[PDB]
């Protein structure tokens, strides 16, 4: 029970613990670990909770009641057995660095929701997904002042971790005190956002956020849009003080639930099935259901030789009428789909759908914050009114429709964020993005049972192209050509549509029915895409009338609202000669 | 209250004063101090090396506590400077001191620039984004009371402060000639985007440069700066006193290791005839066909040799390249895979870098309404290649811009009263897709896309990629496309899809990348037998110009020379040979004859 006992058994744990057996040899882990790292320039450490308790169970209860005195006494310890493990330093070197203690365990997270003040000043470990990081700025833990009149300092003035103030003496000229930076130290400092797992979120509940503080190496790990667990202290100044972050680089169900979805995929109708039974609630649905379905499944994420990766997402949109129910379908689909983000084109958000900087006046410092896209990762972005993005938005989502990644940039460097989001838009009436759509169209199963499904086939079954089925869309898309308009870009959203239909029957490869299923889909999509060129039409006929305006502008000249009146009365689109002026302006 | 003698800081100041006082070993040190001197400059440049040898000890007390060692060599550096002359000495006030050689740890980039080394001497490497104004800063300033008839003089150093009064109100009226005014300047530091992983923030480091150091840095300029890393007064701002700072060649060369060395010069020996031939077929093997456009790629990444006159002429040996045909080609995948090949690439669009736009630009602060010069796309991409994808929605001003870096490849800006002439050297690569797309051989590029036929000049290959709808090229295509989407890697048992991840004779991309900057360092040189062979193709392709893309001209002569130099380059020879000549004709051929 005393401090210094403490310590001791600190040292003694990380220098005489002992890993593996007669046979591997009984390595000292942590000794061998702290040499490695101080030959380096790493200064830190990972310290298994679990080996702790195998060590002394007592140790681990210490830093579970009192996490961070004793978290001290170990970083202490580690110092200790560094020193002494490198007691030899070359020149210069002999200066002994302090060591950032990081610690992980093997128990099971705990949600932020089960989080009670209680545990205040207790360790706890916590999953979920950062939205917002901070610049890495230079927090002060060791200061000195001096009095400006009497002169007199007051050196090494220890200041507790954490987002916490100052602490000015009253006097010895009253409180003014005059800090001295040469002396200052500090260490680097980062304030971030955890967010709650959308899996772990309740229906119709926002997901807490958070407020992270991660200051040594242990900072600058991360980037939003990272799925994390944290082992860190409780901590109200409400945040968390950070001591092991864990990312998952790689991926993150009970027996019968597996039976379940293999009878599910066994069924034959199970296409037909999951079509009608997603939204028996709502009226007016014919293979739209279908496109929603492929949609939710999303095709396979695949790794070319060169290692490029294709998305293997699948982006709907919904182009038509704002009576209709695509609203209510948004949202059943939003909360149907394992991981799911429902915003709006004004959703008015700050990061907004894409990733966004800011400099927080609060503090003055470049934050980074995720919009929805990012956030929906290997989900489902519902985008309403997706014609009313902003300039930045309308900017980016090239970029995150194209290679699944937002991309923002300082100076040269450049971040980015991971947005393998599958997103289903509605509009009603920019005009390239419509070009990376793969489906427009124009206006049973519990649903969390449908979720389950969805997850598991996900995360189970990609499937791939059978020769049979490849042979017969390539003859297809050949036959398509000829008659033609079909582009190379939407033979491979056919490809990644029929993956998904035979990802819903949890085939391995893709029967040539299957390409066929996908044809009669993508079919529906291009004869609504005729009817949708006599809607937007944006095309050797547009060509041909542009020209005609081009000619009747030079034979005119070579107000502006009398102008643009009289070319639409000659049965030419707005949007045409707004497009034909700015060529000329250009020109 | 007042130190009488310090000891510490007496014997720091006599051993480096012996140090400097070299005199009695090889003299290099006097011989530096004397030129130093001849030169009217101040400030020494110090080998650290040399000092560890000297006294690893004393060496180690500078690095490691650097503003009281640097203040006693500067004191030492003034006395032995005025002992060997007392009037120069005189002339200025003080003697600066500037660090170099190697530093075992403390050399580091702004990415691992921690905190741990504050008030210790870094030497850090980087990336010139932003520069401020040159301003002069007080650091004496010498006031005269006509009442007391007295003279006072302040100190600010690194500490209402300009005093104006007298203790009795008695006004106080500068001596602006007395007073000490040094110029200031203030630049940013990144860490180079070649070697920057894109998980990690952005990491910059604020650098003060003062006296003859204001000047010798520039946006877009690959600077390494030794200084002092010092905590502005209070969370607490951090800034690099900078001691010393060098520019350092942006070519610089591929330190790799000697395996990969030695497996380049086995893969160039082994087929040099094909290593061309080989390299285009793997450049992009994702795409089908294109294979022209695919070896004018690669002479763009090899790129030529720039050439630079007794006159100042600077003949570029930069090679530009312009992609115009229908939606869904393999555009922007090509600048892609380019990216992800290119030794040093930097992508971009129409629109170009926020704010600053493709060149560089001048921008108030807005958070103290300070001028700062920010180097754009284009500055950043010198000596590389920038990817620029949407080439035709580019703006007015940057329409006007991309003309002076293409011509001469160096952007002026004098707007905002700001002057400044930054390197752009750097080979582009445009994407533009068609207006209205559905290309059609009628009109002119120009005229399909717009740009005034003069950038079309200023780009050196023009290809054309059009969707022709053959069924036997769409049979290739479709075949290929679905080839590559049914590949399976070597492990896999046809099960789940590549798991989400949190982190982002065909040769591998890496293995090509590195052989083409290996490459890049070449400087093959012409022989009089390829100078006929060009000179009489030239003659032919202006023969074959009578028929009525672009005309033949002297830029079709150049651009030649420079796909020669390149495919000289691709097989590592010191000179150019006549199938290099062959090959750049022919491809010459290609673009501007289908
Ligand atoms: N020759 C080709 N071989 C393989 N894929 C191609 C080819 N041409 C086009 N593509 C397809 O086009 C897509 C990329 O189109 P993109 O370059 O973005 O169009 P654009 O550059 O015209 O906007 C890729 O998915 C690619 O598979
Ligand atoms: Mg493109
Ligand atoms: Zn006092």
């Amino acid at each position: 029970a005393r401090k210094s006992q403490l310590q001791r058994r600190f040292k003694e744990f990380l220098r005489q613990y002992r890993v593996g057996t007669d046979r591997t040899g009984f390595t000292f882990k942590y000794r061998d670990e702290l040499k490695r790292h101080y030959n380096l320039g790493e200064y830190w450490i990972e310290v298994e909770m679990e080996d702790l308790a195998s060590f002394d169970e007592d140790l681990a209860d210490y830093l579970y009641k009192q996490p961070a005195e004793h978290l001290q006494l170990l970083e202490e310890a580690a110092k200790e057995v560094a020193d002494e493990v490198t007691r030899p330093r070359p020149s210069g070197e002999e200066v002994l660095q302090d060591i950032q203690v990081m610690l992980k365990s093997d128990a099971s997270p705990s949600s932020i929701r089960s989080l009670k003040s209680d545990m205040m000043s207790h360790l706890v470990k916590i999953p979920g997904i950062i939205i917002a990081a901070s610049a890495v700025r230079a927090k002060a833990t060791r200061i000195s002042i001096q009095c400006r009149s009497c002169r007199n300092t007051l050196t090494n003035i220890a200041m507790r971790p954490g987002l916490e103030g100052y602490a000015l003496p009253r006097k010895c000229p009253l409180d003014p005190y005059f800090i001295m930076p040469d002396k200052c130290k500090c260490v680097d400092f980062q304030t971030l956002k955890l967010q709650e797992l959308p899996d772990a979120v309740p229906h119709g509940e926002m997901p807490r956020h958070m407020q992270l503080y991660c200051d040594r190496y242990l900072c600058d790990k991360v980037v939003p849009g990272n799925r994390v667990t944290i082992m860190g202290i409780y901590s109200i100044k409400s945040y968390i003080r950070v001591l092991g972050i864990q990312v998952d680089t790689d991926g993150s169900v009970s027996p019968q639930e597996e039976e379940e979805f293999r009878r599910l995929a066994a069924l034959p109708n199970v296409y037909e099935v999951i079509s009608k039974s997603i939204a028996p609630s709502i009226f007016g649905g014919t293979d739209m259901k279908k496109a929603i379905a492929c949609l939710l499944f999303g095709g396979s994420r695949k790794r070319l030789p060169d290692g490029l990766t294709r998305r293997g997402d699948i982006n709907l949109l919904m182009l038509g009428d704002p009576g209709t129910a695509k609203s209510q379908l948004l949202k059943f689909v939003e909360k149907c789909s394992p991981i799911g983000v429902y915003t709006s084109g004004k959703g008015s958000s700050a990061a907004g759908l894409t990733a966004s900087v800011m400099r927080d006046p609060s503090s003055r410092n470049f934050i980074m914050e995720g919009g929805a896209m990012v956030l929906a990762d290997g989900g489902v972005v519902c985008i309403d009114e997706f014609d009313k993005m902003r300039e930045d938005d309308r900017v980016a989502i090239h970029e995150a429709m194209e290679q699944q990644t937002i991309s923002i940039a300082k100076a040269g460097i450049t971040t980015t964020l991971n947005s393998r989001c599958s997103v289903l838009a509605a509009a009603n009436s920019m005009p390239t993005i419509l070009s990376r759509f793969d489906m427009i169209f124009i206006v049973e199963i519990d649903l969390a049972k449908l979720k389950k499904f969805i997850a598991y086939c996900r995360v189970k079954c990609g499937p791939r192209l059978s020769a049979e089925a490849a042979e017969k869309l390539k003859n297809r898309y050949i036959i398509m050509r000829s008659g033609a308009p079909i582009t190379v870009r939407q033979l491979e959203a056919i490809v990644r549509i029929a993956e998904a239909l035979s990802k819903m029957k949890l085939q391995p490869f893709a029967t040539e029915a299957d390409v066929e299923e996908a044809l009669r889909l993508f079919q529906v999509s291009t004869l609504d895409a005729a009817l949708s060129g006599t809607l937007s039409g944006v095309s050797q006929e547009d060509q041909e009338m542009l020209s005609r305006i081009e000619k009747q502008l030079k034979r005119r000249f070579a107000s502006e609202h009398s102008i643009i009146k009289d070319f639409t009365k000659q049965k030419y689109p707005e949007h045409a000669i707004h497009k034909v002026l700015q060529l000329m302006l250009r020109r | 209250t007042v130190v009488l003698d310090d000891v510490e800081l007496r014997e720091a100041q006599r051993d480096y004063l012996d140090f400097l006082d070299d005199e009695e070993d090889q003299g290099i040190y006097q011989s530096k101090v004397r030129e130093l001197i001849s030169d009217n400059q101040y400030r020494l440049i110090v080998n650290v090396n040399d000092l560890r040898r000297k006294n690893e000890k004393r060496a180690n007390r500078l690095l490691n506590n650097a503003f009281e060692e640097l203040v006693a060599f500067q004191r030492a550096l003034k006395d032995f400077v005025a002992s060997i002359d007392a009037t120069y000495a005189k002339q200025y006030e003080e003697f600066y001191v500037g660090l170099e050689g190697s530093f075992g740890s403390k050399h580091v980039s702004p990415r691992t620039l921690t905190s741990c080394f504050l008030s210790c001497v870094v030497c850090v490497e980087g990336i010139v984004t932003k520069c401020s104004l040159v301003r002069p800063k007080v650091v004496r300033s010498v006031h005269y009371c006509p009442a007391t008839k007295k003279t006072i003089e302040r100190r600010y150093s690194d500490l209402s402060v300009y005093p104006t009064k007298d203790e009795e109100n008695n006004p106080l009226e500068t001596e602006y000639g007395l007073s000490v005014y040094k110029d200031h300047q203030t630049i940013t530091i990144q860490e180079m985007p070649e070697k920057a992983p894109a998980g990690q923030l952005p990491r910059s480091v604020d650098v003060i440069l003062d006296d003859d150091l204001v000047d010798k840095a520039k946006p877009g300029d690959r600077v390494q700066v030794v200084g002092t890393y010092r905590c502005l007064p209070g969370t607490f701002r951090t800034v690099l006193i900078a001691c010393n700072v060098k520019q350092m060649s942006k070519d610089a060369q591929p330190s790799f290791s000697a395996e990969d060395i030695a497996k380049i010069k086995k893969f160039s020996k082994t087929r040099s005839k094909d290593i061309f031939d080989q390299l285009a077929k793997s450049l992009a093997p994702s795409i089908h066909g294109h294979d022209y456009v695919k070896k004018a790629i690669l002479c763009l990444l090899l790129g030529g040799v720039e050439r630079d006159l007794e006159n100042g002429s600077h003949i570029r040996g930069d090679i530009n390249i312009l992609l115009i045909g229908d939606p869904s080609v393999a555009k922007s995948q090509l600048l892609r895979y380019v990216l992800c090949t290119a030794p040093r690439a930097i992508p971009t669009t129409g629109r170009g870098s926020s704010g600053v736009g493709l060149t560089a630009a001048v921008t108030t602060d807005q958070e103290t309404g300070e001028r700062r010069l920010e180097a754009g796309a284009m500055v950043l991409a010198d000596r590389g290649v920038v990817c620029i994808d949407e080439f035709d929605k580019m703006s007015d001003m940057d329409r006007t811009a991309i003309h002076e870096v293409m011509e001469q490849g160096r952007v002026t800006i004098a707007k905002a009263g700001i002057h400044a002439r930054l390197n752009a050297r750097c080979s582009v690569l445009a994407a533009a897709n068609p207006v209205y797309g559905r290309y059609d051989q009628y009109k002119t590029p120009m005229e399909n896309i717009g740009l005034q036929d003069s950038l079309l000049s200023r780009f050196d290959l023009l290809f054309i990629m059009l969707d022709q709808m053959d069924p036997e090229q769409d049979r290739e295509i479709s075949d290929h496309v679905l080839r590559m989407h049914r590949y399976r890697a070597p492990g896999e048992q046809d099960g789940d899809a590549m798991p989400l991840g949190s982190a982002v004779k065909m040769v591998s991309a890496a293995f090509m990348k590195k052989y083409i900057h290996v490459a890049k360092i070449i400087k093959p040189v012409l022989t009089q037998e390829s100078a006929t062979y060009i000179a009489e193709e030239y003659s032919r392709l202006r023969s074959q110009d009578s028929m009525s893309t672009s005309p033949v001209t002297a830029r079709t002569l150049e651009t030649l020379i420079r796909l020669a130099t390149a495919h000289a380059k691709a097989r590592m020879s010191k000179t150019v040979d006549l199938q290099d000549a062959e090959e750049a004709v022919e491809l010459v051929q290609y673009a501007y004859f289908k």
